């Protein structure tokens, strides 16, 4: 994940599906790498059930 | 999982 | 501030200023939009006089 | 101010 440093000295951590910071949208972490990615990035539309693991194209 | 959001 | 659902269905409040989850580190409210930050993430090293209030890089 | 830890 790449990390923007905005103009108030905060930590932005992006999608690397997309790699754009606008986001609201939505995240998922992936159960082995811990990266984040959008849902729509991704494929996700709904929540997924808690006790499910999610992997990330990578892993 | 784990998600997240404003 | 984003809030992670984790594992447990529990919500997880973090800091904006890292937007990493994993803490420990104290956290001090905003009186104005009440997110609320890490100590260091504000620059902040010791507990404030209660009487004061503490208000954040965006208000 | 509002302060909290774990
Ligand atoms: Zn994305
Ligand atoms: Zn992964
Ligand atoms: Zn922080
Ligand atoms: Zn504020």
């Amino acid at each position: 994940m790449y990390v923007i440093r905005d103009e108030w000295g905060n930590q932005i951590w992006i999608c690397p599906g997309c790699n754009k910071p606008d986001d609201g949208s939505p995240m998922i972490g992936c159960d082995d790498c811990d990266d984040w990615y959008h849902w729509p990035c991704v494929g996700i539309m709904t929540a997924p059930p808690e006790e499910m693991q999610w992997f990330c194209p990578k892993c | 999982a784990r998600t997240a959001q404003t």
